RNA sequence: AUACUUACCUUAAGAUAUCAGAGGAAAGUCCUACUGAUCAAACAUGCGCUUCCAAUAGUAGAAGGACGUUAAGCAUUUAUCAUUGAACUAUAAUUGUUCAUUGAAGUCAUUGAUGCAAACUCCUUGGUCACACACACAUACGGCGCGGAAGGCGUGUUUGCUGACGUUUCCAUUCCCUUGUUUCAAUCAUUGGUUAAUCCCUUGAUUCCUUUGGGGAUUUUUGGGUUAAACUGAUUUUUGGGGCCCUUUGUUUCUUCUGCCUGGAGAAGUUUGACACCAAAUUCAAAUUGGUGUUAGGGGAGCUGGGGCCUUUCAAAAGAGAGCUUUGUAGAGGCAUUCUUUUUGACUACUUUUCUCUAGCGUGCCAUUUUAGUUUUUGACGGCAGAUUCGAAUGAACUUAAGUUUAUGAUGAAGGUAUGGCUGUUGAGAUUAUUUGGUCGGGAUUGUAGUUUGAAGAUGUGCUCUUUUGAGCAGUCUCAACUUUGCUCGUUCCCGUUAUGGGAAAAAUUUUGGAAGGUCUUGGUAGGAACGGGUGGAUCUUAUAAUUUUUGAUUUAU
RNA sequence: UGGUAUGUUC
């Protein structure tokens, strides 16, 4: 339910749905959905992306936040281990390395997980028109 | 690759096509040129077959079929268009379409002049 | 080069978008710088259109190859046929096995071929662009930096396949900088904007002299002018500094000539021309004749094609209009009419039986008024608890201060506040009881009664048609158009009056079309129009479904 | 009224 925070990915895929196969593809090697092109992607709104704990990719094209992105996990513990597989050993998409850490905020997909563990969904959308202002 | 929805054969000269004959084989090359019987001139065509080892493969049932496939490497032949069965278009030309522009208003310039030259040369 | 000699040739036809409508030379033909609709091509031009465009914060990666190595990798599998003799097993003409002899062919390979798989090395290709080192997101993700590649779709203009060639007694007709780049500073020059010195015009305030009025000075006031001491921005000359690039490899690759790494430079030139290179033979070179190429990239001024947006002006739509009544006209549709018999088809009422919510009144069903209860609404609002905050203005407390808590707390905004919610008021939905209404019979079967149709008769006016109960027109009904009339409403103005009527028109508003101007952008800039033919090439039709390409002998078959 | 080709002469 923690959401991992990627800097330093590529800027260049453009469409997300080849931006998170391609990407999938540098995070597990011959994985289900990597080596199929063609498959529909898995929409998980409030089926795993991927097993051993990954469960959505969240980029968006905001001039603000390009490279950034945002894996959200299963739970609060595959977030940790995955940093535990990398083993102080930077992961690399394409040529460059993607440091990784913890964000300061949980997915928003990760707090429907933990609260069924709608009224927030009211508050975020008044938070939307209070952006809006 | 995208290929325009109105783009007859005509079109696709420097395109690299993939051309299908009876036998099974395919002739993939730059075309340089075609004709009313639809045989055509390719400029790096590379023939390849599926041998009859490999071809049991492709019958229907790992994820993905990997079929070695025998390979010859001829340049600048000229297919029969009894044999043609269907051609597909593999890879665009080297050069922009305002790039190919751009040379063929060179080369009608330069032409022009050369027979400008050769009229007034037999003038005199 | 000429000329001469021979030798070989001197041809499939036809066509140039389609359909419809008007005109010209009863059927068709031809044509129309005629007119609609469709199609196709080119060129502009757009879409919040769709996909793709490589680390330097680093020694990478993506796509495609290798006709590359390890490599005799690892695992399987292949290397003739006939004749004759000899031994040989044997159920056997001697089928099996071995040795030699004659003849016949015979891709090389066995370090091969085939199956499987992995590592490594290397080639080509690309925006290795700009701003960023960022806490996003449920309507799932501002697709809201500039370009480029490829398609999809839309609009506009021109064309009706397209190109050379000739004629015109057709139109056309430009310049400038630059060839490492970028940036900072020193300095020179130019130009604009304000202030300050001489001030002037115009004019707000003051002050002084004089006659209501005028004039002087200051604010050099408001803007302009004289002038340029100060500041600020844009262009330029010279010198220095920083960054990046030079594989630009024939050191900028537009050409020649001069030339270069302590440098990026100098001269001349730019299409009926010049330059580079190739080939020959005269018996080196030069000479000529014949060929293949090159003549570029960026920026600017004019001139011009296109889009978006804004202004003005003009025309048509929308409202002196709309509806309703009265009279006339004319167009279009439909058919007349009445009764009786018969009871063909249909409907209604009553009788018997059967069934159905309860056979019936009520209950039950339906409409819904919010009168009442209940329920619900990312309904709305206000307040509260976390500190309700914020225009941090001010007081006080903790505190050096800062920051925090609270008060002035409605004086104004922020839904309230929360990433658990509570409480109150009000709007909508649903249900019931009601304010109230309507409903309690239907379906099957059965005969009778009534109306109307199939049929007959008497009728009902005249004509056309006709065997007729008869169909159309004068006859009658319905609907729209024109003309007159008062009533009702109405966008704008005026009047009678602001009950309402009368009169006028968009002159106020919008959409559509056009002209002009402004702004922004995007493209072009040396050919173009018209005419023409024993002109080239594309497309189309017919010879042509008869052995050489497209009107079937490659689904391996019985 | 032509084309290509050939070889000779100057």
């Amino acid at each position: 339910m923690s959401a991992l925070y990627f800097q330093n990915l590529p800027s260049r895929p453009a469409n997300k749905e080849n931006y998170t196969r391609l990407l999938l593809k540098h995070i597990n090697p011959n994985n289900k959905y990597a080596i199929n092109p063609s498959l529909p992607l898995p929409h998980n709104k409030l089926l795993l992306d991927d097993q051993m704990g990954l469960l959505e990719v969240s980029i968006s094209r905001s001039s603000k936040m390009t490279n950034q992105a945002f894996l959200t996990f299963v739970t609060q513990e595959e977030a940790d281990r995955f940093l535990e597989k990398y083993t102080t050993t930077a992961l690399k998409v394409q040529g460059r390395k993607v440091r990784m850490g913890k964000a300061r905020t949980n997915s928003l997909l990760g707090l429907s997980i933990e609260m069924q563990k709608y009224n927030l969904d009211i508050k975020k959308v008044l938070k939307a028109r209070k952006l809006k202002r | 690759i995208q290929v325009a929805h109105s783009s007859r054969l005509a079109n696709l000269i420097d395109y690299k096509l993939r051309v299908l004959t009876q036998d099974g084989r395919v002739y993939i090359g730059q075309l340089m040129a075609f004709d009313k019987h639809m045989n055509l001139v390719l400029n790096e065509c590379i023939e390849e077959r599926v041998p009859k080892t490999q071809l049991d493969k492709l019958r229907p049932r790992g994820t993905t079929l990997n079929i070695k496939v025998e390979k010859r490497v001829l340049g600048l032949t000229i297919l029969r268009g009894e044999q043609i069965l269907s051609t597909v278009v593999e890879d665009k030309p080297l050069l922009s379409k305002k790039e190919r522009l751009v040379r063929d208003k060179k080369e009608k310039k330069q032409a022009q002049k050369q027979t400008k030259l050769r009229k007034e040369k037999e003038k005199k």
